[PDB]
C-alpha cells in the first residue's frame, strides 16, 4: 500500500537467426 | 585497511554497519548500487542514495573515483540524498507526491528497503540535531519540542520492541529516553535542575504506560515518526548550500562563469525535492529561482557554477571548494532526474556514468511492464533494452507478441531476454564491448524463443520528458 510493490521480471532463454 | 563505508542499516539479515571495499578504483555510483542491492534496495530506488563525507561535509557526486589504498581515511555515509517532503501523505497542509502511473500499483516513491534506510537515518539525524533545541525562543515552542522529542524517543522504543520481538518494558531498561533524544536536548537535561531530571523521567515512564500491545504494526510506528519528524524539523530532507557570491544575470548581456587571468559565506541556496531552487542572503524571505524543469543546463568552471533557467536567466555561484560545487551540481543533477528526464543530465562534470553509457547505448531505466507496453504496441517489430526492476546488473531485452486476451479481444503479450556482462545475450553465442554494438548486431536479425519469432526491426530510444514510474509527480 505505502510501499513499492516488488517486480521481476519472468525471463526466457533466446536464440539468434543472422542477416 | 581498504575505504570503509557507514551504514544508517545493514538490511535484512543485519550485521556490522559498514561495508569496505578494498578495489584499487570504483565509482561513488558502483559503491552506491553494490551497497543498495546489498541493503535490499531496488533499482527504481538506487537514484535517491549517494555518499555523504562527513568530515568534509559534501556528498560525493556520482562519476567521483574513489582510490583504495589514498581514499582508506575518509569518513563517508551511504545515505538517501533525494528526498520529497510529505511523500507519506500525512501532512494536509502540504501537496502528495507519487511516481506517474500506467497510460490512460508502481507509484509509491519508496520499496520496503528504502523506507526502513530512511527511518534509519532519519533516527540519526534526529539525535543529531538536525531540529536544534537551541534554535527556539518562546516558552511555548520550546514546551512543544521536548514534548514532541519525548514522543519521538517514546516511537524510537516501541519500534525496537516490536524488532527485536521483545517487551517494551526490557528495551526501555537497556536503551535511555535521553539516547533517543536531540542531542541540544540531552545537554539541557544534563546542565539542568536534578528535579527537572527526575520529572522528565517520569513524564517519560507515564509516555510508556500509555502504550497499547498489538495497536500499531513496524510500519505505523516508522512512517508516524518520520511524519513528526518533518514536522519537528524544517530543515530534514533539504540542503542549504553556503556560496561565496551569487548574482543573476540575463544571458544576452553577459556571459556567467568567464575565465579570467575564497571569502566567508554571503549566502545560502536552498534546494529541496518539492520546492526547487531557492536563495537567502546570509527580514529574512527564501527568494525563488525556478524548479529543475526550467534548467536547460549547468556550467561548472573550477568552483564557479551556472544554472541555466529556459527564459536565458542565470544564478551565478562560488562555492567554498571544487569538491563543494560539485556535490552542490551533482543535487540540482539528482532532482532533475527525478522530476523532469530520466534520460538526460545538466552537468557532464557530475553524470552518473551507468546514465552515460545509457544515453549512448539507448538503454531504459528500470521502466515498469505498461510503460515498456505503450512503447511496443505501435508497431509489429519494435524492441527496446532496460536496466531490470529487480537485478542490478541485468539487462533486459523486451519483444511484444500478438495474443488473445479473454473476451476475444485482440492483447499485447511480452517476451523478456536477460543481457548479463563482454556483454553476453542468454542464448546468443557471442560477446560484445558495449550494449550498442550488441544492439547493432541485434538490428535486422531474426530472435527465437520455443516456436515463436520476432523481427529486430527498430530499437525504441528513450524520448526526453517521457514520463514513467522513474518520474517523480509532486502534487
Amino acid at each position: 500500500n505505502l510501499l513499492l510493490s516488488t517486480s521481476e521480471e519472468q525471463i526466457e532463454k533466446c536464440f539468434i537467426i543472422e542477416n | 585497511g581498504g575505504l570503509k563505508v557507514l551504514l544508517h542499516w545493514a538490511g535484512p539479515g543485519g550485521g556490522e554497519p559498514w561495508v569496505t571495499f578494498s578495489e584499487s578504483s570504483l565509482t561513488a555510483e558502483e559503491v552506491c548500487i553494490h551497497i543498495a542491492h546489498k541493503v535490499g534496495i531496488t533499482p527504481p530506488c538506487f537514484n535517491l542514495f549517494a555518499l555523504f563525507d562527513a568530515q568534509a561535509q559534501v556528498w560525493l557526486p556520482p562519476n567521483h573515483i574513489l582510490e583504495i589504498p589514498r581514499d582508506a581515511s575518509l569518513m563517508l555515509y551511504f545515505r538517501i540524498r533525494f528526498y520529497f517532503r510529505n511523500w507519506h501523505g500525512m501532512n494536509p497542509r502540504e501537496p502528495a507526491v507519487y511516481r506517474c502511473g500506467p497510460p490512460g500499483q508502481g507509484m509509491q516513491l519508496l520499496d520496503p528497503a528504502s523506507f526502513e534506510y530512511l527511518f534509519e537515518q532519519g533516527k540519526h539525524e534526529f539525535v543529531n540535531d538536525v531540529a536544534s533545541l537551541w534554535e527556539l525562543s518562546t516558552e511555548e515552542e520550546i514546551h512543544h519540542f521536548k514534548n514532541e522529542s519525548l514522543g519521538m524517543a517514546f516511537l524510537h522504543l516501541c519500534h525496537l520492541a516490536l524488532r527485536h520481538g521483545i517487551p517494551l518494558e526490557e528495551v526501555a531498561k537497556k536503551t535511555s529516553f535521553k539516547d533517543c533524544i536531540p542531542r541540544s536536548f540531552r545537554r539541557h537535561i544534563r546542565q539542568h535542575s536534578a528535579l527537572t531530571r527526575l520529572r522528565l523521567r517520569n513524564v517519560f515512564r507515564r509516555f510508556l504506560r500509555d502504550f497499547q500491545p498489538g495497536r500499531l504494526s513496524q510500519q505505523m510506528v516508522m512512517v508516524k515518526y518520520l511524519a513528526t519528524l518533518e514536522r519537528l524539523a524544517p530543515r530534514f530532507g533539504t540542503e542549504r548550500v553556503p556560496v561565496c557570491h551569487l548574482r543573476l544575470l540575463a544571458q544576452a548581456e553577459g556571459e556567467p562563469c568567464y575565465i579570467r587571468d575564497a571569502g566567508p559565506p554571503t549566502h545560502e541556496v536552498l534546494v529541496t525535492g518539492t520546492g526547487g531552487i531557492q536563495w537567502w542572503p546570509v527580514e529574512p524571505l527564501w527568494a525563488y529561482f525556478c524548479d529543475f524543469r526550467d534548467i536547460t543546463h549547468v556550467v561548472l568552471k573550477e568552483h564557479c557554477v551556472s544554472i541555466h533557467r529556459q527564459d536565458n536567466k542565470c544564478l551565478e555561484l562560488s562555492l567554498p571548494s571544487r569538491a563543494a560545487a560539485l556535490s552542490f551540481v551533482s543535487l540540482v543533477d539528482g532532482y532533475f532526474r527525478l522530476t523532469a528526464d530520466s534520460s538526460h543530465y545538466l552537468c557532464h562534470e557530475v553524470a552518473p556514468p551507468r546514465l552515460v553509457m545509457s544515453i549512448r547505448d539507448g538503454i531504459h531505466g528500470p521502466l515498469l511492464e505498461p510503460f515498456v507496453q505503450a512503447k511496443l504496441r505501435p508497431e509489429d517489430g519494435l524492441y527496446l533494452i532496460h536496466w531490470s526492476t529487480s537485478h542490478p546488473y541485468r539487462l533486459i531485452l523486451t519483444v511484444a507478441q500478438r495474443s488473445q486476451a479473454p473476451d476475444g479481444m485482440q492483447s499485447l503479450r511480452l517476451r523478456k531476454f536477460p543481457i548479463e556482462q563482454a556483454f553476453v545475450l542468454e542464448g546468443w553465442g557471442r560477446s560484445f564491448p558495449s550494449v550498442r554494438e550488441l544492439g547493432a548486431a541485434l538490428q535486422g536479425c531474426l530472435l527465437r524463443a520455443g516456436d515463436d519469432c520476432f523481427s529486430l526491426r527498430r530499437c525504441c530510444l528513450p524520448q526526453p520528458g517521457e514520463t514513467s514510474n522513474l518520474i517523480i509527480m509532486r502534487g
